[PDB]
């Protein structure tokens, strides 16, 4: 579900970091879900805006 | 303790407790949370709720996003504590103070609720959101009628209510900032079970499908947030906050990707604040307040918490 | 900051705590806090006597097993 | 005989000890020492008088739910008080009292009865004999009525803290079941003012 995902992704952002998410989403079905996923997660969120 | 300004808006002041619409409640929360607040309220007149750290990322991240974003999921996942529906009343009162638009819903557990017994339908969370939008405060009333009273072939019927309150565009449902206390119990595994073996799955339902359907990138209004709270959650364990564990794999897919930082709990400061007005107001009633034991009890047990502080005050 | 390991048993029990030395911050229990694991006010009281004794409230933290 | 003639329990006061006395502690320290219980918790909030309640009305061994309801009970008259004086109506303070401490010390007045009953034969026909009482069996007494009469489960509609509740606020205003049951018993020791030396201790 990565192009669905990616898109989600491009509309939060408008209505270099969609690879950062495709990797984040890869690591996500790589392996069960821990704790290095919901990093990784949280980081391209914060890349994709700057207000904390 | 108290805010030096009823009127709200960018607000900030991270700890002293605000007031809600005293008399005017009517008009922003009277039929959602559970008597718990109810109560609260009674025993403590004023209140003791605040501006929250998670209210505080709501209004920031509200700030620069107004009607020209749809709807931008601020999932907010933290502790146990930490206070998952003060933020939303709070943003709530705040839009009601801005006359912006605002209707109250009570919460989505209280929706999907257990039945004894049971493409199907419901009438249950449906005629209670369409009772609440009543009470809250042209043919839109004639057809909230029709589907508050009938409920027999009501897929297609509550599709079409669901269509057309989307497609409105007036005054009225523009931009829902709706209260949920537990939007995970439906992603995941809805609690709604089939009579039949392998439990009904997300993928399936027609009622509630249509209801997050609603959410999805509809009604073009003011930003929105789903709390995945968890003090009233069901056929889930405790902590339920995390992304694709709690929902699955497609589940959360199905979500936007947005979480930002987890959330703390009270301040102690403040906290300390407010034990030593309701002290000068003299209403702990137990004999043993005048003391350093009491104070120490308190900060000890309490621990920066609103039912503990509530039943340290009501203890005899 | 010296922290001891010390261990508990009381009718076929066990618990081994891990009480650091100064530090005012929370009693914690494997990152639950007391307030989350003791919901009853007698727990409460029977976990706080050795501080409500040594009068020290706030002062050590703690990863109890 | 399940305890040990070697362990012994130990002394949890406390408060004494912050300013013959050195040797007594000396003595309480060469002591085979024992842990202190989880049910019978002598902390602050170990009231003894509430103490003994709650043990009463333990059920199937769960002090922990007894006391929880005790406190419950108590939570909620003092929210009834709130409505009579804050929640509901404007806060008069003047006429209105929040101290359970009165209702606790008209209790231990108006509900003890220093006159016991018992069945001493003297042939082959039971008599009763009105025996003094001390002031600890008086006390004991007391609690049992008050607690017997809270646990009636026997009108099939009340609940147990609603039971508790509404037999507590009967029995405030110098009346209720054990003032009477205590009037009753002062009244059966007057029917006796003679068959009262049939006592053999």
């Amino acid at each position: 579900s990565s192009s669905e995902r990616n898109i989600l992704e491009t509309l939060l952002q408008m209505k270099k970091e969609i690879e950062e998410y495709k990797k984040s989403v890869v690591s996500l079905k790589n392996e069960e879900e821990n704790e290095n996923s919901i990093s990784q997660y949280k980081e391209s969120v914060k890349r994709l805006l700057n207000v904390t | 303790t108290n805010e030096n300004d009823p009127a709200k808006h960018g607000d900030q002041h991270e700890g002293q407790h605000y007031n809600i619409s005293p008399q005017d409640l009517e008009t922003v929360f009277p039929h959602g949370l559970p008597p718990r607040f109810v109560m609260q309220v009674k025993t403590f007149s004023e209140a003791c709720l605040m501006v929250r750290k998670p209210a505080l990322e709501l209004l920031h991240y509200l700030k620069n996003t107004s009607f020209a974003y749809p709807a931008i999921r601020y999932l907010l996942y933290g502790e146990k504590g930490t206070g998952k529906t003060l933020s939303l009343c709070h943003v709530i009162h705040f839009c009601a103070k801005q006359d912006w638009l605002i209707l109250h819903i009570p919460d989505a557990h209280l929706w999907v609720k257990n039945c004894r017994d049971l493409r199907f339908d419901q009438p249950l969370e449906a005629s209670t959101w369409l009772k609440n939008f009543k009470t809250t405060n042209s043919p839109l009333g004639e057809v909230v009628e029709q589907g508050i009273t009938r409920v027999r072939n009501a897929t297609d019927a509550v599709g079409i209510v669901l269509k057309e309150l989307k497609r409105q565009s007036s005054l009225g449902m523009f931009h829902l900032l709706v209260a949920v206390d537990g939007i995970n119990a439906l992603w995941g595994r809805t609690t709604l079970k089939r009579e039949d073996k392998s439990p009904i799955a997300p993928e399936e339902l027609a009622l509630v499908h249509n209801l997050r359907k609603m959410m999805k990138n509809d009604w073009h209004g003011g930003a929105i947030v789903s709390a995945l709270s968890q003090t009233g959650s069901l056929f889930k364990p405790r902590k339920a906050y995390l992304p694709q564990e709690l929902l699955g794999k497609e589940g959360f897919d199905a979500l936007d990707p947005f979480i930002p930082i987890l959330v703390s709990n009270y301040n102690p400061k403040e906290f300390e604040s407010c034990i030593q007005y309701y002290l000068e107001n003299n209403w702990l009633q137990h004999e043993k307040a005048p003391t350093e034991e009491g104070k120490k009890e308190l900060l000890f047990l309490s621990n920066a918490n609103p039912s503990l502080l509530e039943r340290h005050c009501a203890y005899l | 900051m010296a922290f001891s390991k010390s261990e508990g048993k009381r009718k076929t029990a066990k618990a081994e705590a891990i009480v650091y030395k100064h530090g005012s911050g929370r009693i914690k229990v494997n990152g639950i806090d007391y307030q989350l694991y003791f919901p009853i006010t007698q727990d409460r009281e029977q976990l706080m006597f050795p501080f409500h004794f040594v009068d020290r409230l706030g002062k050590h933290d703690v990863t109890c097993t | 005989s399940r305890y040990s003639p070697e362990f012994k329990d130990p002394l949890i006061d406390k408060e004494y000890y912050r300013k013959e006395e050195k040797y007594v502690r000396e003595l309480k320290k060469t002591q085979l020492i024992k842990a202190a219980p989880a049910g019978k918790t002598s902390s602050v909030f170990e009231d003894p008088v509430i103490s003994k309640f709650t043990n009463m009305m333990m059920i199937g061994g769960n002090k922990v739910l007894a006391r929880s309801l005790m406190i419950q009970t108590l939570e909620a008259v003092k929210r009834k008080q709130f409505e009579k004086y804050h929640a509901a109506s404007a806060e008069e303070q003047a006429t209105i009292e929040r101290n359970p401490y009165t209702i606790f010390h008209q209790a231990l007045k108006n509900c003890e009865p220093m006159i016991g009953l018992v069945p001493i034969l003297k042939g082959g026909r039971f008599y009763q004999v009105p025996v003094p009482l001390p002031d600890r069996r008086r006390r004991f007494l007391a609690m049992k009525w008050m607690i017997t009469e809270c646990r009636d489960k026997k009108h099939q509609r009340t609940l147990m803290p609603e039971k508790l509740s509404h037999k507590l606020l009967e029995a405030f205003h110098n009346q209720g079941p054990v003032i009477k049951r205590k009037h009753d018993l002062h009244k059966m020791a007057e029917a006796n003012r003679a068959l009262a030396h049939y006592r053999w201790w």
